RNA sequence: CAUGUGGUUUAAUUCGAAGCAACGCGAAGAACCUUACCAGGCCUUGACAUGCUAGGGAACCCGGGUGAAAGCCUGGGGUGCCCCGCGAGGGGAGCCCUAGCACAGGUGCUGCAUGGCCGUCGUCAGCUCGUGCCGUGAGGUGUUGGGUUAAGUCCCGCAACGAGCGCAACCCCCGCCGUUAGUUGCCAGCGGUUCGGCCGGGCACUCUAACGGGACUGCCCGCGAAAGCGGGAGGAAGGAGGGGACGACGUCUGGUCAGCAUGGCCCUUACGGCCUGGGCGACACACGUGCUACAAUGCCCACUACAAAGCGAUGCCACCCGGCAACGGGGAGCUAAUCGCAAAAAGGUGGGCCCAGUUCGGAUUGGGGUCUGCAACCCGACCCCAUGAAGCCGGAAUCGCUAGUAAUCGCGGAUCAGC
């Protein structure tokens, strides 16, 4: 994937805004276009508006989805099947 | 099985399907008509049908051209039909002597 | 988009990656030679002309 | 082609029989350009031929030859408006060439595991005159025999 | 299209390089680069003077341009005034010591680039572009060459139909090598468009 | 004291010395058949000198570089047969006709632009 | 198998060292 | 003791070692002859045409041949009159010890 | 399975190519960039040209706030000049700013307005002109004809006689030889030989890269009116020595306004410009090109050989080490006939598999790592564990190749951070 040798990534201009958060205490609409960031512990229970291309998608965080990055949850493609 | 082009044009499924129905023409001669192709097009002067088609025996190659493009869609049909024809039965002519 | 690309290209880039060959003559994209500065037609058009030194046809 | 009759290729006699005949049989045998793969089995084939049955390979060799070499053969030649089986003889060079491919085909038709030795087994049976070589060759002939008929159809 | 082009294919025949020198591996884009700004500038202005070639020589940071051409009073300028103030313009692009000569031409029509130039210019001049080159070939061989062949394209005297017009005299084998024959190409404007004025000239064969 | 002759094939170079002995056989300080090891085209390498009576009459000391095995195997023929006819002028015929006198010509031809090797075309389709 | 990333004769064609085949 | 020679261009390559050759030989003492050294071929390819065309392209070539010379035992008799040389343009020189 | 395309899907899946001659084609390198596409935030002399005019000072370097970035806001440290400069002190012009106005800019359209460049028929043996001649004329003759040739190639014939663009030749590579040339390359014989042509020593040989030589149907015989053809010798090569470069008048209203140039038509807080993100990688399907296979002339581990052409100073990297490995840490050599990429693989000796959907085959998936990179969700290559598919040689149809070719095996390079 990304080396081990290097730091688990995260935007810094995200980064800040979670934990900018934490001290007040969540938990607000965090509208992204940070598909490239990994999903932190300190992301869980928010719900980041994650930009797929067109929109802002609201995605929820859970427990079981902090490896994967932020592109994940809001798809990008719609494909409602073939005729 | 059979494959239709449409170049620097737009073109609808039911003109598509149209000259599906038109191609069955030669259907007639009951040969294989192998990977079909046509290509639509938009001359200044009207529109073009082309057509290239292997059977057993040969090949077809046609175009046809017209201010309606249906009617040159028939037109190449005509061309194909006489070719394929030509291409089933130049074979008979010289059986005797 | 022509001019403003060449322009775009021929500047330092705001990431180290996105250092990208234009031709220096005709600003093509695609097909160019670090070794010349130019896309492969330029590249054969001056050939032609004389105006690359040691660079003729090879035949073999 | 078109103009002159094209010259028949002059093979390099083999470095252990020096036949020229042997020299095609074995790249008959060559798959890939791999010839010395090719080369080995001829041989390893022969020390089959000799210990399996116990005289000279080589001979048995040129005997499975003159028994899968066809005499006569059909070349489809259409009068009219039907396509006969035209009676022919084939060429001397031909029936070398032909027999040379049969041969090596017919064993490759073989169940024994190894290439080395089936091309032995069917250098054996058909320098007798069994085998699924001369199976071919039969064949060849009764198709031209049958066909004796169209023979004024010879060119 | 399927013609070779006659100069790139002499290269080192009968028709050595407009530019003669080595760069290495590190050098020759930029160096090279200069050759071509130098010459977009100086072909620029010597327009007027009729140039038929620029030569650009090269040792260690500095050059030796020589420009062959026609009328060569118009490059040196006023009893010795424009030569300089372009080897002045010159290093303010070379910045490096732009040593430029001159050459004289003796025959102009005995040079292709330039007899091209020339019948490309008469037709924006509205001139009649069969008769053009009909004389383009006249004079070249009344200028003595071995061969002539000159060819114009595009909407010849306006036409709306692309035309392509030509006329040739004595002989132009383009197949020979040894036969030294000049090219040269001049593209000529008019406000319905581009016409393309090819000149060939055969002079003689080694 | 030495016998040469240079023989050439496809991109191999054969240097061959001959000196008269027990009439055997090195390349490249190595033996012969331990350097030739199971290739059955080994054995005339030193065919020429079976075309003049001359097996063990002379010994061989071979170098050679380049190219493959079997080129290789084949410029040792000519090189050998080469200096047989230096050491014997009058050894033209009986190795002429036989050929080995001469080298084959036949190198890989050239990759053109277009095709896949030499002469391999690209496969294409009417329809 | 030439493709087959898992043997000699594979990294020798997906131009490549591994274990299967090391420097 | 030695000069290198790198140019485009080999009549001059053979020209200039050549006169180098008779230069420090004339004027003393001993020069190990210009030595022909392997050519390193930088070649270019190229599509002829501008938009499509894919297999007719154009072969190109960049021939930088080399050349070694040796003023043996060296005299600078000899090393004076080289910074008196006269050297072409597509050639440049290289001179370590 | 990879790739292009048709199509359908889509916010968008940018666009062109269209039977042969479009379809691993423009793309000799799409995560961003490229990039022409979509959504969204922006910019209005503007990313760039040449200018004219007012306010700053020129000219530059550095961070601050917001913001995804772009941008909107911005705290800073000095214009040389020649000037009255002792000073207050104003002008000025290279180069930036800010405001206007010209204009820029457009991969917006027409390849059916165009130059150029290419494909093609076609390396096919052809296409013409001058003058004469024949015909009221379009036009014929020549260029047909007998023979020969790779050829409008040559011979002979002839109201034709010539000439031109093509054919050929002159240019490059390989094949043989000689000259010149001797390190970084070569090592036959002497001496050492630290056991490495390592050193002495030498250029013999090998090579290297330059210069000539050579082949001309010249010789012989025969057939021939001749040109030529059959055949033998000599020679490394023999009838055009094998390959390459080169493509006639023209054809396809062939291809390209998206390489470029370009007439005209069209946009002008936008059809221009900047950026973040997405898309170009979509997947009921159809087609083209291809990779790997279905295996015992085969597969696997080990050990053992023989190329060539290339590339390589934020580059190739020896060798040492940690690591199953990808890789990582050390670190020597080389502007490279030295030093490195480097192992060539097929092949060779040996050993296992024993005819099985398998020790075939390597898709698909789970999981764990490596590197590039601001960033590998979309979407990178690589390693290792696990998974171990389809597939038992392929219908109609159909492609290539006449010799160092086809087949088969690996090696390099371009583009390129990586791919
Ligand atoms: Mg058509
Ligand atoms: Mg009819
Ligand atoms: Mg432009
Ligand atoms: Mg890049
Ligand atoms: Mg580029
Ligand atoms: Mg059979
Ligand atoms: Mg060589
Ligand atoms: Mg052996
Ligand atoms: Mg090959
Ligand atoms: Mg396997
Ligand atoms: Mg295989
Ligand atoms: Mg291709
Ligand atoms: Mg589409
Ligand atoms: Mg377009
Ligand atoms: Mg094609
Ligand atoms: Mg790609
Ligand atoms: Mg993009
Ligand atoms: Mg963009
Ligand atoms: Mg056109
Ligand atoms: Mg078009
Ligand atoms: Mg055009
Ligand atoms: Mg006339
Ligand atoms: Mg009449
Ligand atoms: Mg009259
Ligand atoms: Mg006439
Ligand atoms: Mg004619
Ligand atoms: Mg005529
Ligand atoms: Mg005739
Ligand atoms: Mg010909
Ligand atoms: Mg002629
Ligand atoms: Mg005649
Ligand atoms: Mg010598
Ligand atoms: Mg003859
Ligand atoms: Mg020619
Ligand atoms: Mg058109
Ligand atoms: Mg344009
Ligand atoms: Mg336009
Ligand atoms: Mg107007
Ligand atoms: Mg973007
Ligand atoms: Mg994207
Ligand atoms: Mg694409
Ligand atoms: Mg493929
Ligand atoms: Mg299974
Ligand atoms: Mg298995
Ligand atoms: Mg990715
Ligand atoms: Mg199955
Ligand atoms: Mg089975
Ligand atoms: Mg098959
Ligand atoms: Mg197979
Ligand atoms: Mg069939
Ligand atoms: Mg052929
Ligand atoms: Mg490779
Ligand atoms: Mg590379
Ligand atoms: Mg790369
Ligand atoms: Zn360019």
């Amino acid at each position: 994937p990304r080396s081990l040798k290097k730091g688990v990534f995260v935007d810094d201009h995200l980064l800040e805004k979670v934990l900018e958060l934490n001290a007040k205490g969540e938990k607000r609409l965090i509208k992204t276009w940070s598909r490239r960031s990994t999903i932190v512990p300190e992301m869980v229970g928010h719900t980041i508006a994650v930009y797929n291309g067109k929109q802002h998608v609201p995605v929820y965080i859970t427990e079981n989805m902090v490896g994967h990055k932020l592109g994940e949850f809001a798809p990008t493609r719609t494909y409602r099947g073939h005729g | 099985t059979m494959n239709i082009t449409s170049k620097q044009m737009e073109i609808t499924p039911a003109i598509r399907q149209h000259v599906a129905d038109r191609l069955a023409k030669l259907e007639k001669w009951q040969t294989h008509l192998i990977n079909p192709h046509i290509i639509l097009s938009k001359e200044p002067q009207g529109f073009v049908a082309d057509a290239t088609i292997n059977t057993p025996n040969g090949v077809l190659v046609a175009s046809g051209k017209h201010e309606d493009m249906y009617t040159a869609i028939n037109e190449l049909i005509n061309k194909l039909e006489r070719q394929l024809n030509k291409l089933q039965h130049k074979g008979e002519a010289r059986r005797a002597a | 988009a022509r001019k403003a690309l060449i322009e775009k290209a021929k500047r330092t880039p705001k990431f180290k990656v996105r250092a990208y060959t234009r031709c220096v003559r005709c600003g093509r994209a695609r097909s160019v030679y670090r070794f010349f500065g130019l896309c492969r037609i330029c590249l054969r058009e001056l050939a032609h002309k004389g105006q690359l030194p040691g660079v003729r046809k090879a035949s073999w | 082609a078109r103009r002159r009759r094209a010259e028949v290729r002059q093979l390099q006699p083999d470095l252990v029989y020096g036949d020229v005949l042997v020299t095609a049989f074995i790249n008959k045998i060559m798959r890939d350009g791999k010839k010395n793969l090719a080369a080995r089995i001829f041989y390893d084939a022969c020390k089959i031929i000799q210990e399996k049955t116990g005289q000279e390979p080589l001979k048995v060799f040129k005997q499975a030859v003159e028994n899968v070499k066809p005499r006569m053969e059909v070349r489809s030649r259409r009068v009219g408006g039907a396509n006969y089986q035209v009676p022919m003889e084939v060429s001397p060079r031909r029936q070398q060439s032909l027999a040379l491919r049969w041969l090596v085909q017919a064993a490759n038709q073989r169940p024994e595991r190894r290439a080395a030795v089936r091309i032995a087994h069917e250098l054996m049976d058909a320098a007798e005159g069994k085998g699924g070589a001369v199976k071919k060759k039969e064949d060849v002939e009764r198709m031209a025999e049958a066909n004796r008929a169209y023979a004024h159809y010879r060119w | 299209g399927n013609k070779i082009h006659p100069i790139g294919f002499r290269l080192g025949i009968t028709r050595d390089w407009e530019s003669r020198w080595y760069a290495g591996k590190k050098q020759y884009r930029h160096l090279l680069l200069e050759d071509q700004r130098i010459r977009g500038l100086l072909e620029k202005e010597l327009y007027s003077a009729g140039l038929a070639r620029v030569d650009i020589e090269r040792a260690a940071d500095n050059v030796a341009v020589t420009v062959h051409v026609a009328k060569p009073g118009v490059v040196i300028g006023r009893g010795g005034e424009r030569i300089r103030v372009l080897r002045e313009e010159l290093a303010k692009l070379t910045g490096k010591n732009v040593a430029l000569n001159v050459q004289e031409v003796q025959n102009p029509n005995l040079s292709a680039p330039l007899v091209a130039q020339r019948v490309a210019e008469q037709i924006e001049r509205r001139f009649a572009v069969r008769r053009a080159i009909k004389q383009a070939v006249q004079r070249v061989m009344e200028s003595g060459a071995k061969g002539a062949k000159v060819i114009v394209s595009g909407r010849i005297g306006g036409a709306e139909q692309a035309r392509t017009e030509w006329a040739a005299q004595g002989r132009v084998p383009l197949h020979t090598l040894r036969a030294n024959i000049d090219y040269g190409f001049a593209l000529a404007r008019t406000t319905y468009g581009v016409l393309g004025v090819k000149a060939y000239i055969f002079l003689g064969e080694v | 004291e030495q016998y040469y002759g240079t023989g050439r094939r496809k991109e191999a170079v054969a240097r061959v010395f001959l000196r008269p002995g027990n009439g055997k056989v090195t390349v490249n300080g190595q033996d012969f058949n331990e350097y030739f090891q199971g290739l059955v085209r080994a054995v005339a390498a030193l065919e020429p000198l079976r075309a003049v009576d001359a097996l063990g009459h002379f010994d061989a000391y071979i170098t050679v570089r380049g190219g493959g095995k079997s080129g290789q195997i084949d410029a040792i023929k000519l090189g050998i047969a080469r200096a047989l006819v230096q050491y014997n002028p009058d050894y033209r015929a009986k190795l002429k006709p036989l050929g080995f006198l001469t080298r084959d010509a036949r190198v890989v031809e050239r990759k053109k632009y277009g095709k896949h090797k030499a002469r391999r075309a690209p496969q294409y389709s009417k329809r | 198998g030439k493709g087959d990333r898992r043997t000699r004769r594979g990294k020798i064609w997906r131009g490549t060292y591994g274990k299967y085949r090391p420097r | 003791i030695r000069i290198k020679l790198r140019g485009f261009d080999h009549k001059t390559l053979d020209a200039s070692a050549q006169k180098i050759v008779e230069a420090a030989r004339r004027s003393g003492a001993q020069v190990s002859g210009p030595i022909p050294l392997p050519t390193r071929v930088r070649r270019f390819t190229v599509i002829r045409g501008p938009f499509k065309h894919k297999d007719s392209r154009e072969h190109f070539e960049l021939r930088t041949h080399n050349r070694l010379v040796d003023i043996i035992n060296p005299n600078r008799k000899t090393i004076e009159q080289l910074m008196t040389l006269d050297l072409p343009t597509g050639v440049e020189i290289e001179i370590k010890t």
